[PDB]
């Protein structure tokens, strides 16, 4: 794994030593090459997960997330090349450094073997994210958004640290493989219930859960494009990954401790898909769609079945690509008209015919058009929940209808109708922007072609 | 965070020196004489002394 | 002595209401006394009569909160047979918080006190059941 | 070996260097009074160092290349704009006055450092003690606001009490009609716009607040114009002035040491002129401030520390 | 001050804690405490303004009363055991009195009120000395008697200190007061683990000092004694913003930075000793500190407050103040988590 | 629910609680008289604690 | 011995109470500190004499030496307070509330 980690570190001296003209070219090219290198994790020809040392590992669940993290960084650098067009060279290099440091920390987090190291890195990722949001946002509410994002995570994370310390005291180790192989049942005492809550709360907040999601729309609305990209793509999946990892030692309490959160997620998916129907900010609409989609991942991981885990992983990857694509599409119009209101710009397909094609593809992936991996994950989560209880199909169907409605409403409002002719500043779409959308879409098509890569541990 | 009680406060001076009210100096007043051995018996020297 | 307080855990919860209510009222009154002492010390009253009035207010409010907590916990654990269930303490803590809010004439304080005090009382009951110790001695 | 406690212990004591003409002499007077000529002659005859009146560009001339800088770097103020539109709306009046007070404070620090380090006296034209006359004239004429006056008074209260006053003050008294006639004769297209009320306010301040105050602690010498001419007479008065007054008598080596330490760090000298009092006339704003700061740091001989700019010929950087 | 006085007072300041740390006799430990108390007052009242005199008087009265209580404990132990040292058979009330008096000297809540005021009233370098060097002597005595201290008393003091520091730091716009409340919080953490593992108390002391000294040095760089004053750093000295941000976040205790290790290891040891409730409460309330540090970071490094016209003259000048120690201590305080096992 | 009650119940309520505690705790008059009265109360409390704990 | 030591302990406690509860004069608090020192000195002297521990007789004198140094420093601070405000009332010493 060090063969992936170390070049990522060397990107930083490259950024700070490259000439001001060539810095973006060099950093983007070498980030692409590191993303290519990260594909060596897909060479698994047996059921024996990869264990490189005492400190790093890779499984079918970790490898897709690691590869997605490696792949995103070039895309974030490309997306950040325009709104950082006026900043000083030192400031541009600082932004590049923040993004690279986020990539390094996320890869280390997803390759971590110990829960305590996982915790240290999963909480270290906050500093670059707070810096990116607050130092490069455009509105006065970015400070409060950053405060929310930081403390929603910290409050839930402290109990996680306490629980990890308790587990290490009781067992003697936090190594995930040792915990999995020597796992034993938990007595249904009140103390063990509180341990379950302390183990799951940090990840549920990060997911986020329905009741504690207010930090996510704020962060997306106030964050720069790279901030929104990385956030939606990976920082939400940190919670799902942690839940999948740590639930192996919390059995059998899950069977009865999952009801409150299964219900919260199942209802909140509907309650946020509905908000998407009448959200005025496009970024807020995308954020609430993400909340509703992550409700499915929460529910599937809670019910814990071979189908639920695979569907959750596939949906994690598919959402990571699709939400980032939607955020980039929205930012393309934002960089031109300087407003996030959806009604402000209309009929944009009359002036950006190909950007409209990217819009349509992103929206179709969002509403889950077969055979897209979006629909693979959603369908298998639906089947697992149906096996759980046959009345979950009612909520799933309501959410499906609402998802179709708001997804197509976005397109009809923005790309269709009569052009808002008064906008003289609608410049032709940049080659950079079109390449960004293409790089978001092509991996989705290839993974639809070969979905075996993005199944999880179970299948 | 202002409070009803803290309302009457003010920020401290930029350099710790405060503009403090002038201090009255009340030098002691003594009627040296007339009935004094060294006043020559008919001199009322009113002395303002500091110590 | 102080064993009067440790007498709270003699008969199983849900029995000896009057006695448990007396104990909890004493605890609340003691806490209110200490709080009034600190408030009068730092933040002095304008007059001695005003200071004594504030001491009385704090002590009576705290005693009422404690009495309500104890009475509601016992009454719950008696009306429903559950003699050792943290929900009784949660209900008692919410009743104490509502008492605080009513005495202060504040709905927001009522609700926040209910939630916080209920959680604290439930955790205290869970600690007594599961054997946690506040202030453990060094065992290493 | 920069000056410090170690240097003071090993030597470099001020009282040792002080001599008969190790004084501070401050020439004062209304606009166009002969201050420049009088100060130049006094300095040349007494061996002291002449310090031309601090202006908008004193700091730029004293630091870096020595060349004047763009006004955006040197204060965003203009004396010509002050005279053209004294009652502006961008606060050029008070911005100019505060900048000039800061420049005068910096120059006074330089003069005190020179005197204490070498023992050679300094002849200054006006100073931080007499700067307030212009502000009072501005306020009386309505060019600034009471808040600006309060801010100026606060900065003066924070900064002035830390330095010793001048040994001798020399006030050239010339009446307002002659000030006006001299201004017209000089013929400055902008200076000529000064009203006579403004000059009368300056004279009123000089004669009401300044001279009585400075008489408490310094040696004051008031001259008419016909005596200010022929500077040899003024020098002959100074040469026999007896200084038995003021705070200069109670000083000793271990008071001059700390005064020198204060006056030697120009950053500490100007620390309090930049207090965060959000007066609109002086507040810049983040965008313009960052733009100007970056443009300044991009100037030749200003990107790095003085000894570390290879563009301006600095050498041996890798071993410094 | 002239050189003779400077030498003779700095030597006394240095000698006090050295005598306390090296003494075997409780009376000579008290003598070291008295040396510190007497020698520091002139440096507190050096500048001679009403606030300086008030701070000096408050410090003197509080610390003299605390020293008298400590001497009472010492004398009663001498009466009881015929020895000048606390033994296993020393009386519980004697040890409790000693603990309370030493906590008053340190500034642990509720004996904390004097500390923020005295810190506010004195120059920044004196505040650095007071909050760093003066804490060693009182803590050494406690570390010598750690098998004898009362866990209940110490944990009440510790949690009270954490809560009061966290809540005090929120309401302060004054940098010296914020430093004082940070001191109170970190001293609460230090005292929480004294009965269990004084090595971790020493570790927390060392990390706290290595974080606090650079913060005070950075404050002294421009005499930034207020949030608005420090906000002008982006104009007056931009290069220090990154290190100030990292030092503040480390003081708060964010994982990747070195300041995390004290809290993490202390929670580990408390849990090992089965101190779950107190450990959880402390770690939970140590987030208000992160909040009021992040507010400072917003005001100083992640935004740009309005600046003054006169600051251009500031920009013109050349500066030489930051020592070689600032960089060393800041790097050591922020980037040392990987070397965690060596520190413990 | 999303813009009103879920704001009031969790983030706004927590922020209000701690902003109330900070103002309650940091309104000190700055008088050594009151500070030492508080210290006396603390000493009495500790003595009582020890006495009743034996 | 026992009754004497109990009385000395109670006298020290009274002096400590007089120190803790102020009464508008800094000099009176300084005097209460002196009273505490005196009580402690008597206790140590009585204990040493009763034990015949002659080697511990230096300690009472050192107590007085350091108490006298502390009293001198306190009196100097009183001089400074009187210079600043005109009296030694502790009510004035409240500038650091803000
Ligand atoms: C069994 C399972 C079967 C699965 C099928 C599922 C059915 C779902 C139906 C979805 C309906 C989508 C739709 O209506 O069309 C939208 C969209 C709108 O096109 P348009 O209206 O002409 O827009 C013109 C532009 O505005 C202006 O440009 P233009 O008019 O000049 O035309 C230029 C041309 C340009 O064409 C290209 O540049 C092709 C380049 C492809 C690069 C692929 C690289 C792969 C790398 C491998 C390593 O077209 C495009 O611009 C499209 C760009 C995106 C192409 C990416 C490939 C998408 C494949 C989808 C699967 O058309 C499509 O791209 C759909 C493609 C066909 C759908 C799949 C049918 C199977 C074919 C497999 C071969
Ligand atoms: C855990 C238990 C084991 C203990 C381990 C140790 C634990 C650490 C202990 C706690 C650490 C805190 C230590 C505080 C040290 C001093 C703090 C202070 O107030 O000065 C601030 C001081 C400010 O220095 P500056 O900005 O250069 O001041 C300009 C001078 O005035 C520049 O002009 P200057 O010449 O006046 O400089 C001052 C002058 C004055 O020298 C003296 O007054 C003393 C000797 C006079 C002899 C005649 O010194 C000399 O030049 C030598 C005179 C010959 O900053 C520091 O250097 C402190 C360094 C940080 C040490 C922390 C280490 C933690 C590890
Ligand atoms: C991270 C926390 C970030 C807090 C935000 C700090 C900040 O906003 O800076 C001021 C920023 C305003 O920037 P500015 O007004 O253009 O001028 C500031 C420069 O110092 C303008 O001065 P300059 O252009 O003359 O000097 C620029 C300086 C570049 O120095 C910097 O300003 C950047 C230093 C932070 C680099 C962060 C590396 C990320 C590490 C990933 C792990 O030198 C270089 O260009 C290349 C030198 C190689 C990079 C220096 C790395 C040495 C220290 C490494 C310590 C790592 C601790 C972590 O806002
Ligand atoms: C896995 C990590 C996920 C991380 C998220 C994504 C970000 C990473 C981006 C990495 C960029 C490189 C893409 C690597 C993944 C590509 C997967 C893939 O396409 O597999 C090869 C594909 C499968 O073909 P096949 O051999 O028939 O599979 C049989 C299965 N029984 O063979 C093909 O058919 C490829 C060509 C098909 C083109 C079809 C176009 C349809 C329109
Ligand atoms: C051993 C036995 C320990 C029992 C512990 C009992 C706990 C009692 C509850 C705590 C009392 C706190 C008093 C208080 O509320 O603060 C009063 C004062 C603010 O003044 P005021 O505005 O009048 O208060 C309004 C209250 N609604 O605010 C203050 O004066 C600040 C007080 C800070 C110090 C409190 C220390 C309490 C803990 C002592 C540990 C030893
Ligand atoms: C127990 C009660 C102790 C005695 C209480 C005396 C009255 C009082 O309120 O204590 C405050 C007093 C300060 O007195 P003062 O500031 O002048 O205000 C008087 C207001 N009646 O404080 C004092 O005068 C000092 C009291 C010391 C008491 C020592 C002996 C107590 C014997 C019982
Ligand atoms: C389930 C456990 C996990 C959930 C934990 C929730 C903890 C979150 C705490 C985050 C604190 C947010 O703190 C936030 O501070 C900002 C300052 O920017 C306040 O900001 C707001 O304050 C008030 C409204 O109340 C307005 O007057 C002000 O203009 C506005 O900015 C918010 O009212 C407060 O909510
Ligand atoms: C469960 C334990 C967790 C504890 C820690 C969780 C973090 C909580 C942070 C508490 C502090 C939040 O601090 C928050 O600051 C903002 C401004 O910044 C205040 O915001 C304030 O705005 C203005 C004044 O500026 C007032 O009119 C308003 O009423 C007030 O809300 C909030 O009232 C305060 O709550
Ligand atoms: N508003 C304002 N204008 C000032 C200040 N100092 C100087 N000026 C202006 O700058 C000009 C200085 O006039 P001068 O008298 O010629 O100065 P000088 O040449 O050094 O001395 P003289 O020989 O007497 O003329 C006047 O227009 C005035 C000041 O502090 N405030």
């Amino acid at each position: 794994m060090l063969k992936i980690i170390l070049p990522s570190l060397m990107l930083l001296p490259l950024t700070w030593l490259s000439s001001p003209k060539k810095t973006w070219t060099n950093v983007t090219s070498y980030s692409f090459l590191i993303s290519l290198t990260s594909l060596t994790l897909l060479w698994q020809t047996d059921e024996n997960y990869k264990n490189f040392s005492n400190m790093f590992s890779s499984d079918p669940l970790s490898t897709p997330l690691i590869i997605l993290t490696a792949w995103l960084l070039p895309l974030m650098l490309m997306a950040s090349q325009n709104h950082l067009k006026k900043d000083n060279n030192v400031l541009q290099k600082l932004y590049i450094s923040m993004l690279i440091s986020l990539q390094i920390l996320l890869i280390m987090t997803f390759s971590a073997t110990e829960l305590i190291m996982f915790y240290i890195l999963f909480e270290a990722t906050l500093i670059p994210t707070l810096i990116i949001i607050t130092r490069w946002g455009n509105q006065t509410e970015r400070l409060n958004a950053g405060i929310y994002f930081l403390f929603y995570t910290l409050i839930g994370s402290i109990p996680l640290l306490i629980a990890l310390i308790l587990i290490q005291n009781h067992v003697g180790t936090l190594n995930l493989m040792i915990l999995s192989f020597t796992t034993h049942t938990l007595d249904a005492s009140w103390s063990n219930n509180l341990l379950w809550l302390a183990c799951m709360m940090a990840f549920l907040i990060k997911m986020p859960l329905y009741g504690v999601h207010l930090w996510l729309p704020k962060a997306h609305v106030e964050a720069p494009i790279a901030g929104s990209m990385i956030l939606a793509a990976i920082l939400l999946k940190l919670g799902s990954y942690g839940m999948i990892r740590i639930s192996i030692i919390l059995d059998p309490l899950t069977k009865y401790m999952a009801y409150p959160f299964i219900l919260l997620s199942l209802w909140g998916m509907i309650m946020t898909s509905s908000i998407c129907l009448r959200q005025t900010d496009l970024k807020s609409l995308i954020a609430y769609s993400s909340v509703s989609h992550m409700a499915l991942v929460i529910a599937s991981i809670m019910i814990q079945t071979p189908w639920s885990f695979m569907g959750a992983t596939m949906l994690m990857i598919a959402h990571g690509l699709t939400s980032s694509l939607l955020f980039c599409l929205a930012n393309s119009n934002y960089e031109r008209i300087h407003s996030r209101t959806m009604i402000m710009a209309r009929g944009l397909q009359m002036v950006f015919p190909l950007m409209a094609t990217w819009w349509l593809m992103a929206s179709l992936a969002n509403l889950a058009l077969p055979p897209s991996i979006n629909l693979m994950g959603e369908l298998f989560i639906t089947m697992s929940l149906f096996s759980w209880s046959n009345f979950t199909i009612i909520l799933m169907g309501i959410n499906i209808i609402i998802t179709g409605m708001y997804s197509m409403y976005m397109i009809i409002t923005t790309q269709r109708g009569k052009l808002t002719n008064h906008m003289i500043n609608l410049q032709p779409s940049h080659t950079r922007e079109l390449t960004l959308m293409a790089l978001h879409m092509i991996p989705l098509i290839l993974l639809t072609t070969s979905p075996k890569l993005i199944t999880g541990l179970t299948m | 965070y202002p409070s009803k009680e803290t309302a009457h406060w003010k920020p401290p001076p930029w350099n710790d020196v405060d503009i403090l009210k002038e201090k009255a100096v009340t030098n002691m007043t003594l009627n040296f004489g007339p009935q004094h051995p060294a006043a020559h018996g008919v001199l009322r020297l009113v002395l303002e002394l500091s110590g | 002595v102080k064993r009067f307080f440790e007498s709270y855990h003699e008969v199983p919860d849900g029995t000896q209401c009057h006695r448990k209510t007396y104990i909890t009222t004493a605890l609340g009154g003691i806490c209110g006394i200490i709080g009034s002492a600190y408030s009068v010390s730092l933040n002095p009253a304008d007059s001695t009569l005003e200071a004594v009035a504030r001491v009385g207010r704090y002590t009576f409010t705290a005693a009422a909160i404690g009495a309500m907590f104890g009475l509601t916990t016992c009454v719950s654990a008696q009306v429903r047979e559950k003699p050792d269930d943290p929900l009784n303490y949660f209900i008692g803590g919410c009743a104490g918080g509502l008492t605080l809010g009513a005495r202060t004439h504040s709905y927001g304080t009522a609700a926040m006190g209910c939630v916080y005090m209920g959680t604290a009382a439930a955790l205290f009951k869970i600690g007594k059941l599961e054997g946690w110790e506040l202030f453990p001695t060094p065992k290493v | 070996l920069r000056y410090g406690l170690l240097a003071a212990i090993l030597g470099d004591k001020t009282t040792k260097k002080l001599h008969e003409y190790s004084r501070v002499i401050t020439v004062d007077g209304n606009i166009c009074s002969g201050k420049n000529k009088l100060a130049k002659e006094i300095a040349q005859q007494l061996g002291m160092k002449h310090y031309p009146e601090a202006g908008i560009q004193y700091s730029s001339t004293t630091t870096g290349d020595g060349r004047p800088l763009d006004i955006e770097f040197s204060g965003s103020c203009s004396l010509e704009k002050f005279y053209d539109d004294p009652k502006s709306n961008d606060g050029n009046s008070y911005r100019l006055q505060s900048w000039l007070y800061a420049s005068r404070l910096l120059q006074y620090a330089d003069a005190l450092e020179h005197l204490l380090s070498t023992g050679q006296g300094v002849v200054l034209e006006r100073s931080i003690y007499s700067d307030f006359v212009f502000l009072e004239a501005m306020y009386n004429q309505g060019y600034i606001r009471k808040q600006c006056v309060d801010h100026y008074n606060e900065i003066k209260r924070l900064t002035l009490p830390e330095y010793l006053p001048p040994h001798a003050v020399i006030y050239i008294d010339v009446p307002v009609p002659e000030v006006q006639s001299r201004i017209q004769k000089k013929g400055d297209p902008h200076e000529m716009k000064v009203t006579s009320a403004y000059l009368q306010d300056i004279e009123n301040a000089y004669k009401k607040t300044f001279l009585p105050k400075m008489s408490e602690m310094c040696e004051v010498l008031v001259y008419d114009s016909w005596e200010a001419e022929d500077p040899t007479k003024v020098v002959e008065d100074i040469e026999y002035l007896k200084y038995n007054k003021g705070p200069w008598l109670k000083q000793d080596d271990w008071t001059f040491h700390y005064l020198r330490m204060l006056v030697q760090d120009k950053t500490e000298v100007l620390n309090y002129t930049t207090i965060p009092v959000y007066l609109p006339e002086i507040t810049i704003g983040a965008h313009q401030g960052s733009r100007i700061y970056n443009s300044f740091r991009e100037l030749p001989g200003r990107k790095y520390a003085p000894g570390y700019n290879a563009e301006v010929g600095d050498k041996w950087i890798w071993l410094k | 001050m002239n050189p003779i006085t400077l030498a003779i007072i700095y030597f006394t300041i240095f000698l006090g804690p050295v005598i306390t740390m090296s003494s075997t006799n409780l009376m000579l430990m008290w003598v070291g405490l008295e040396f510190s108390l007497l020698a520091i007052i002139p440096m507190l009242i050096n500048k001679k303004n009403p606030r300086s005199t008030e701070a000096a008087t408050k410090y003197f009265v509080t610390q003299a009363t605390a020293s008298m209580i400590i001497l009472l404990a010492i004398v009663l132990n001498y009466k009881q055991l015929g020895t000048w040292m606390f033994q296993q058979q020393t009386n519980g009330l004697i040890l409790n009195m000693t603990l309370m008096a030493l906590s008053m000297k340190l500034g642990l809540a509720p004996f904390h009120f004097w500390l923020p005021e005295v810190t506010q009233g004195i120059p920044l370098h004196m505040g650095l000395i007071l909050l760093t060097w003066q804490k060693i002597a009182p803590l050494s005595i406690l570390i010598q008697i750690y098998p004898l201290l009362n866990s209940t008393i110490i944990l009440m003091l510790a949690i009270t200190s954490i809560f009061m520091g966290a809540w005090g730091g929120l309401n302060q716009t004054q940098m010296r007061k914020i430093m004082a409340y940070s001191s109170i919080a970190h001293m609460g953490w230090m005292l929480a683990i004294l009965p269990y593992n004084p090595s971790l108390t020493l570790l927390n002391l060392m990390i706290y000092i290595i974080l606090t000294a650079p913060m005070f040095m950075a404050l002294m760089l421009n005499n930034s004694m207020t949030i608005n004053s420090i906000s002008l750093l982006w104009n007056k000295t931009p290069a220090m913003l990154t290190m100030i941000s990292l030092m503040l976040l480390s003081l708060g205790g964010l994982p990747p930075l070195t300041g995390f290790l004290p809290k993490w290891i202390i929670i580990t040891e408390l849990m090992k000793n089965n101190c779950l409730i107190m450990a959880t409460l402390m770690a939970m309330m140590a987030l208000l500190n992160l909040f009021f540090y992040t507010r400072l970071i917003y005001s100083t490094s992640l935004t740009m407050f309005p600046t003054n016209n006169n600051s251009k003259m500031m920009t013109h000048q050349t500066k030489t103040k930051p020592n070689l120690m600032f960089s060393t201590l800041a790097i050591m305080s922020t980037m040392t988590l990987p070397l965690a096992p060596q520190l413990i | 629910l999303d813009l009103i009650w879920l704001e009031k119940t969790i983030p706004k309520s927590t922020s209000t609680l701690h902003t109330n505690m900070t103002t309650l705790t940091t309104n000190q008059k700055g008088l050594i008289k009151l500070y030492f009265m508080s210290f006396l109360i603390n000493i009495i409390l500790i003595i009582i604690l020890y006495s009743i704990n034996l | 011995m026992p009754s004497t030591f109990f009385n000395l302990t109670m006298a020290f406690s009274l002096s400590l109470l007089g120190t803790l509860m102020f009464r508008s004069h800094l000099m009176s608090t300084l005097l209460c500190l002196e009273g505490m020192v005196l009580s402690l000195f008597i206790m140590t002297s009585v204990t040493s004499l009763n034990s015949n521990s002659m080697s511990s007789m230096p300690i009472p004198i050192t107590i007085l030496v350091f108490a006298a140094c502390e009293a001198a420093v306190g009196l100097a601070l009183l001089v400074k307070v009187s210079n600043t405000y005109g009296t030694d009332y502790v009510q004035n010493l409240n500038l650091l509330q803000c």
